[PDB]
DNA sequence: CGTCCTTCGGAAGAGATTCAGA
DNA sequence: TCTGAATCTCTTCCAGCACACATCAGGACG
RNA sequence: CCUGAUCAGGCGAUGUGUGCU
């Protein structure tokens, strides 16, 4: 099984999970220890990143792979934005300082 | 964009400052045209329309509409992306009570009220009334009542009153509460009492009312007034193939609860009666206390079936909330998945991987090097020529594969060896090909394990990949300085094949020119492969200032030598091939190479040795056949003597002569001693079986069968495997742990009959299970070890200061386990090592001790090194780099930036898959040494040897060198027939005492005298049958009379003359007191001996031993210590447990302490302990060890007993990383002496803290604080954390998040969890940087 | 070919600084703006900034004394067009 | 149809329950 | 009369991946 | 984001069981 980029999920923007429905890898919490373990940094970024949400940069990862230039942007995990609906939705305020 | 996350309590006026518009219908679709209702659920006037920039009622469907709302319908024509952010929410018609603060355990409201938590239950749940300022009435203000208490308390007060009933009392209690006076008035009754109980209570009580002062919160902001809803795509209503919508579980939930408001609003309205409004405020209130968490109430509601709903507190929660499940580990684009296969033609930086899954995965590439040659126009062309598949795309993709990277990965990945990156290489097939040497270090086989592989997109990913990750810098474990490029299995038969001699073969003796005629002789067929030959080689010592030297001489050697003498580089010597090369040896070839030449030709040697394994174990052609494997003709004979002493002593059993159990042993024993007699046989008939001529006469040699050459190389098996191959297979276990008297005598060999291969089964089920569990107990526990640490980063460069721990070579009384160059490799010194000769700075203090240093201290003998380890460090917030080390995977110090705990935890817990789940009578030294007493308090008896007076003295072996090399443990009143430095012999008894008997023996002479003895209240006349005994016997503590309760022997010893005999030094006598169970042996008007016995006073290892460790549990039964200094005394005549009096010589004495009854104690009266003594026996506590001796002490005895552990099961792990993680274990504290601080006395705050708090005092003319160390476990130093993400991450998240809410707590970031969560760069080395940039822009 | 580093190692002793550096180097050739230093071998742009690395000619301090000389030539170009 | 009517586990943590000496 | 030490009661979690299959508010009044 | 012609349509959450490592 191999996908490049298929579909998407809905409640929150992550690859699908199988191979009858077109789905990706799932890079778990004892690989994100070894890449950690290693000073590997920009790989864990886009790993769970560019690669995995973060609508608007994994379109710009797209446009820029096929133009020809390998660049990341960071953004923010939208399943992120998730969790603090979630939280905010109890009687429990979570905000972002600046 | 922003540094820390805060979060606190949520206002009324934070929520509709939240919410858009106020929902108030269940109904959520209209299921005709699928548009949503009015208002609803599901919305277009609240939440945001339906399409990209339509309106709803079919309006506007362009941009240049924009912005405005409809006049029909109103839309705000935006992106539908705006209904995943929008909000609502609902106006409750009655106040509610939050669940979260309600049953937390701690209940918030349920001590800020200070009031049991059944009566705020009966409270808020409609069946009492509470009092609300009562005034000057006969009631009080927390007074609970019923109807018709509440009937009562309005006919004696119809006056001014008031009690009421659900939230709104709470709510009012809440509003009517001034802060300031109840922690004034709480630091009043914290000053004026005296009670444990009561100071816990009121410390916590005044925690949370001056953190909660300190907040801008409200107690009432506690209950709901105004509840907020979820956004509607996070709970979408999705279609399923039928007629109706698939839900989600809150979509009930709403719906249920906003039914149920309408209810209530309608009832309201029309004026309900008051039973009625009861019943319906109770039903709101168990709707939302079901939505906000399900499950704490009794019976959860179901949906449709026999399942409990979902809830919001469920959607964060456990092992797939949004916690573990989406945010940790995602789900990732651009990767794959196959199964393995071998493919040994590969060099090991680079892998096999399939032409369909690299057009798979690298379609992006494909079409950006399509559309820029020219040979597509645009998108639509590009995937048509990709999914046509023209013959310009394979060498489109063979130029898009050339220098990229891609990563390995195997499912479970325990240790860092388990992503590697490699350059690809093109198969046709599905399979991923994998190169034989990495499948050791993934621990994969070949038995159908899958593989996944990731694709790196950006630049620096394949930068990193290529400069960290890459397979040819991994050959160093970071658990120990060892090779991971271990030749298995096939290589080391072919080498073993290679390199090896018979007595006699084709062309002997002839005389060769090199290696290179060697080869033509061999490929010829003239001169077989292995046969001893004189040989001209050429070897090069590097003995010149780097340069080459090269000598040639004539060695006398086999040919198969010299051919593999033809790939080994030009550094090493020829005396590393001359032997016979099984693995052993081959991995010493590997790290002489590594030490030598450096890192290329180490990776180009590990290439060529794989290739020519192959190809000579191809060569070889060692099979195995029945015929190979050979029964002795001495096994028949001793079956048949082993059964005969069974017989003889079974007719010695069978006549009244022996008992069961010495029958059992001698029948085990004896069939022990011919289980080890037949292995001697076959081990003997296999290694010099065949004879062969060489000019005539016979001459034996090794043998050449096939199953010894498998089993010598260590290519797979042991003698045990090949001993069940031939001999018999021992004794099989059973289930109850015991071991069965009729041993299995067949072998694979042979047959086995039904009940030998049943007694088999039974040890076999055992192993399987026991593995089958084991796996889930290694994952748990590299679990939260890898979330107690990695809040740790090396982050300095050095402390500059001079603490640290004393390393000694380990001695346990067997012989020496584990050297003092094992231990003291590779790590900085703190003070200069002093020279034993006279005061040479031997080593200066901060030198990073490599391997010619820990030889210097191998010569001049040096048996301790005080060492700079990581648990004394002094740096803020991470570890320094000269109080780590080296980094065991690299050859230099570490680097400033490379993270420690998870390399560090993920050590200690991988080998956690080869961890098992399921007397005292003289001391015999081995070798002939010299004596050394330790804590000796001793004196000569009248017989000449030596007696102890003390209870802890140990007796060191020192050699004739200087160092000691064995160590035990003698207990009070032994015998010595050695003394201070005397000279053993090996073999000799020099130590021996009495398993039974406690000694009560003397140390001066004269007549004895009894006082306070009493022949029927102290002691009695016990004489046993046909004078078996004559003695006194005093009785026991609890057992005597009350009249003779007080009453207490002692023997006093006097001179000849009656006078009193004093204590040389004192002048109290030398009294013995008499605890229970003592028998009188020597009389009244007895001149008595010294060392004198008074009387007679007789009497879980594995996984979860390391998890008792890292935890620390106190065992079941603790041996306690004595908390202070001085003499010891008895009062309290143990009413169930027995008073015990401690008493220093200059200081106070306000110490106690009541020993249960039932512990036996190692201490008469006269032992005057010191702090750090048992007085009874059993497993030692860390608790007790931390807050007695010291922090060095509590960290050498977790590094000893785990490493017991992971050493007897033969793993090495260095003590780097159980050292870091007991850092980590005992890093919160407590405060004792304020000073002029700013903290409250019995409080906890983290040692970190605490440091910088008082250093900024100390510099200055203020007085600092007192802090005392608290060790916790791991499972609690991680729920405790000046950050709740991890918290969070970690085990409960309810009461960390209510915790939080409480307090306000914010949240900094600067951990690595804390930025793996919010999706930015790890503190680790790249990101370290970047981060070190961001601190000082800031 | 680059199969291992250890000379870039040696040459920018950190471990971590290399990948910063050589990321810097090869979005300065792959974006445009220069050509390498030693000749290619048609290799890729990562594995022609570590063989620079290995040839010992960039680091941290000559990327930025080459890039303030760069920036310095656009403020010396500018000069012109005012006059 | 439109609408609606409702019984088998190990341990730490925190809240009740005896207890004995004053 | 009253308070610390032993005793009785609610909470949770248990490795990592794949497949297949059943089930999604129904009943009845208006 | 994908699949078909400047357009049209696709996107789940539970349990329960099996099997690999
Ligand atoms: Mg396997
Ligand atoms: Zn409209
Ligand atoms: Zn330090």
């Amino acid at each position: 099984h191999a996908r490049s980029t298929g579909s998407y999920s809905l409640v929150t923007q992550q690859p699908l999970g199988g191979k009858a429905q077109f789905g990706g890898q799932r890079f778990g919490e004892m690989e994100v220890w070894a890449l950690e373990a290693y000073g590997a940094a920009y790989t864990l970024q886009e790993m769970l990143t560019v690669k995995s949400d973060d609508v608007n940069g994994r379109t710009k990862m797209y446009k820029n792979i096929v133009d020809g230039n390998h660049q990341m942007e960071p953004g923010m995990p939208e399943s992120f934005n998730v969790l603090l609906k979630e939280i905010r939705s109890l009687g429990i305020n979570i905000e972002l300082e600046d | 964009e922003f540094d820390a996350i805060k979060i606190a309590l949520a206002s009324p006026d934070m929520i509709r400052s939240w919410s858009f518009g106020e929902v108030k219908k269940p109904e959520t679709i209209n299921y005709r045209t699928f548009k949503p209702e009015r208002d609803g659920l599901f919305c277009a006037r609240i939440f945001g329309p339906v399409k990209d920039y339509e309106c709803l009622c079919g309006k506007y469907k362009r941009l240049k509409h924009r912005g405005v709302i409809c006049e029909k319908c109103g839309v705000e024509v935006t992106q539908t992306k705006v209904r995943r952010e929008r909000m609502g929410h609902i106006e409750l018609a009655s106040p509610t009570a939050h669940i979260w603060f309600l049953k937390s355990l701690p209940s918030r409201i349920g001590l800020l009220l200070d009031m049991p938590l059944r009566d705020i239950e009966r409270v808020l749940y409609f069946e009492s009334y509470v009092v609300i300022e009562g005034g000057m009435t006969n009631l009080e203000r927390q007074q609970i009542l019923t109807e018709e208490q509440y009937l009562d308390a309005l006919e004696e007060f119809g006056d001014e009153f008031d009690a009421k009933m659900g939230a709104e009392a709470i709510q009012a209690l809440l509003k009517s509460m001034d802060l300031e006076q109840e922690c004034e008035q709480l630091r009043e009754e914290l000053n004026e009492t005296n009670s444990e109980t009561k100071r816990k209570k009121l410390t916590k009580r005044i925690k949370l009312l001056e953190a909660f002062v300190q907040s801008g919160n409200k107690p009432e902001w506690m209950i709901l007034t105004v509840l907020p809803v979820l956004p509607p795509d996070l709970r979408p209503l999705v279609p399923l193939d039928g007629g109706r919508f698939a839900t989600s579980d809150l979509n009930d939930l709403y719906r249920r609860v906003i039914n149920r408001n309408n209810r209530l609003k309608r009832l309201l309205d029309l004026a309900a009666p008051d039973i009625i409004v009861r019943n319906e405020k109770r039903m709101l209130q168990e709707a939302v206390d079901a939505l906000l968490d399900n499950g704490r109430r009794g019976r959860a509601i179901t949906g449709s079936n026999k399942r409990p709903l979902k809830s919001l507190a469920d959607m964060i929660k456990g092992k797939q909330g949004r916690f573990r499940q989406n945010l940790l580990g995602k789900r990732v684009d651009y990767s794959g998945r196959s199964v393995i296969t071998v493919g040994p033609y590969l060099r090991l930086h680079q892998c096999g991987l399939p032409k369909k899954m690299a057009l798979e995965l690298f379609k992006p590439f494909i079409y950006g090097k399509l559309e820029l040659r020219g040979l597509a126009t645009t998108i639509k062309a590009a995937k048509k020529m990709v999914e046509r598949e023209e013959a310009v795309v394979w060498d489109i993709l063979d130029e898009v594969i050339r220098e990229h990277p891609v990563l390995l990965n195997r499912a479970p990945t325990l240790h860092r060896l388990g992503i590697q990156a490699f350059e690809p290489v093109l198969i046709e097939g599905k399979a991923i090909q994998l190169h034989p040497l990495v499948c050791a270090a993934y621990n994969a086989d070949f038995d159908g394990d899958q593989m996944a592989v990731h694709v790196p997109l950006t630049l620096e990913a394949q930068l990193e990949a290529r400069a960290l990750m890459m397979s040819t810098n991994n050959i160093l474990s970071p658990a120990n300085g060892e090779p991971i490029i271990v030749p298995s299995q096939d290589v080391v038969l072919g080498l073993y094949y290679m390199t090896r001699d018979c007595v006699n073969a084709k062309g002997e003796g002839m005389v060769l020119t090199g290696p290179k005629e060697a080869e033509r002789l061999y490929r010829s067929g003239l001169a077989s492969l292995h046969a001893r030959v004189k040989v001209r080689i050429t070897e090069y010592e590097k003995d010149a200032n780097g340069e080459l030297v090269a000598k040639t001489s004539l060695k006398d050697t086999t040919v198969g030598r010299a051919i593999l003498w033809m790939i080994v580089p030009k550094g090493l010597p020829y005396s590393i091939v001359n032997q016979a090369l099984g693995k052993k040896a081959i991995s010493k070839m590997l790290n002489t190479c590594y030490r030598i030449l450096g890192l290329k030709p180490t990776v180009i040697f590990a290439d060529q040795i794989m290739y020519t394994g192959f190809a000579y174990a191809a060569r070889s052609g060692a099979s195995v056949g029945i015929d190979d494997m050979v029964i002795p003709e001495k096994k028949h004979e001793i079956i048949s003597e082993a059964e005969a002493e069974v017989a003889e002593i079974q007719e010695q059993f069978q006549s009244g002569l022996v008992t069961a159990g010495e029958r059992y042993n001698k029948v085990i024993d004896i069939w022990a001693a011919a289980n080890d007699r037949v292995s001697k046989a076959m081990m003997d008939n296999l290694q010099t079986e065949t004879v062969i001529n060489r000019d005539g006469q016979e001459e034996k040699q090794v043998s050449f069968n096939s199953i010894y050459m498998m089993a010598d190389s260590g290519a797979r098996g042991s003698a045990a495997q090949i001993r069940q191959l031939a001999g018999m297979r021992g004794l099989m276990a059973k289930p109850d742990g015991s071991i069965i008297e009729t041993p299995i005598t067949a072998n694979f060999r042979e047959g086995l009959n039904v009940l030998q291969y049943f007694i088999s089964t039974h040890g076999a089920r055992k192993g399987l299970a026991d593995t089958a569990l084991k796996t889930a107990n290694s994952g748990y526990l590299t679990r939260r070890l890898v979330d107690v640490a990695q809040d740790l980063v090396v982050t300095e460069d050095d402390c500059g200061t001079h603490e640290g721990i004393m390393m000694t070579p380990v001695i346990e009384g067997g012989d020496v386990k584990e050297p003092l160059r094992d231990r003291v490799l590779g790590r900085v010194t703190a003070e200069d090592v002093l020279k034993p000769g006279t005061a040479d700075i031997l080593v200066p203090r901060n030198t990073l001790l490599h391997e010619q240093w820990c030889d210097l201290l191998e010569e001049n003998s040096v048996d301790a090194v005080k060492v700079r380890s990581v648990v004394s460090c002094d740096t803020d917030f991470g570890v320094c780099a000269h109080c780590y080390g080296r980094d065991l995977a690299r050859g230099h110090i570490i680097n400033k930036g490379e993270a420690i705990g998870v390399i560090a935890a993920q050590s200690i817990g991988e080998p956690g898959t080869q961890l098992t789940m399921r007397a005292e009578s003289s001391i015999q030294v081995k070798n002939k040494g010299s004596i050394k007493l330790s804590n000796v308090k001793s004196v000569v008896n009248s017989s000449g040897k030596l007696v102890i007076t003390s209870r802890n003295t140990e007796l060191k072996l020192i050699d004739e060198f200087g160092r000691t090399k064995e160590s035990y443990k003698v207990p009070y009143g032994a015998v010595l027939a050695k003394g201070d430095g005397e000279q053993v012999a090996g073999g000799e008894t020099v130590a021996n005492w009495d398993p039974h008997t406690m000694p009560v023996i003397t140390e001066v002479s004269g007549f004895v005298r009894f006082t306070d003895m009493i022949d029927g209240q102290t002691i009695t006349r016990q004489t046993d049958e046909l004078t078996g005994l004559s003695s006194l016997v005093v009785l026991d503590s609890a057992e005597r009379t009350a009249g003779g309760k007080d009453l207490r022997p002692a023997l006093k010893i006097v001179d000849a003359q009656g006078n009193d005999v004093l204590i040389p030094g004192t002048d109290m006598p030398a009294q013995y007191f008499l605890p229970g169970k003592a028998i009188v042996q020597l009389e009244d008007g007895v001149q008595i001996s010294s060392g004198d016995t008074l009387a007679r006073i007789p009497q879980t290892g594995g996984l979860p031993r390391v998890a008792d460790l890292f935890e620390a549990r106190r065992p079941k039964e603790p041996a306690i210590l004595a908390e202070i200094s001085g003499i010891v005394s008895f009062g309290k005549e143990t009413k169930g447990k027995r008073r015990l009096v401690i008493t220093p010589v200059d200081g106070s004495d306000p110490y106690e302490e009541m020993i249960p009854k039932w512990r036996q104690l190692n201490v008469f009266e006269g032992e005057r302990v010191e702090r750090g003594d048992v007085i009874s026996d059993g497993p030692e506590a860390p608790h007790d060890i931390l807050r007695l001796r010291g922090v060095h002490a509590v960290t050498r005895y977790i590094v000893n007993e785990v490493q017991d552990v992971y050493r007897l099961q033969g793993v090495k792990i260095n003590d780097k990383h159980i050292e870091v993680i007991v850092r980590q274990m005992l890093r919160k504290a407590t405060i004792v002496n304020a000073g002029s601080s700013d903290f409250l006395e019995g409080e906890q705050v983290e040692y970190s803290r605490v440091k910088i708090a008082n250093r900024e005092l100390e510099a200055n003319g203020k007085v600092g604080a007192t802090y005392s160390r608290d060790l916790l476990g791991i499972t609690k130093a991680s729920l405790a954390t000046e950050s709740f993400i991890s918290a969070a991450s970690f085990q409960e998240t309810t009461r960390v998040l209510t915790e939080a809410a409480v307090a306000g707590k914010r949240d900094e970031l600067r951990g690595l969890k804390e930025n793996v969560i919010v999706g930015r760069l790890i503190p680790a080395g790249t990101g370290y940087a970047y981060h070190q940039d961001r601190m000082r822009r800031r | 070919a680059r199969v291992t580093v250890q000379d870039a190692v040696e040459k920018i002793g950190n471990r971590f600084d290399l990948v910063l550096v050589a990321a810097r180097r090869a979005r300065q050739m792959q974006v445009g703006g220069k050509d390498p230093l030693v000749p290619e071998e048609n290799d890729k742009t990562t594995v022609i900034a570590l063989r620079e690395i290995e040839e010992g000619l960039i680091n941290n301090q000559i990327l930025d004394v080459r890039e303030r000389q760069e920036q310095q030539e656009q403020e010396a170009a500018e000069l012109q067009a005012v006059t």
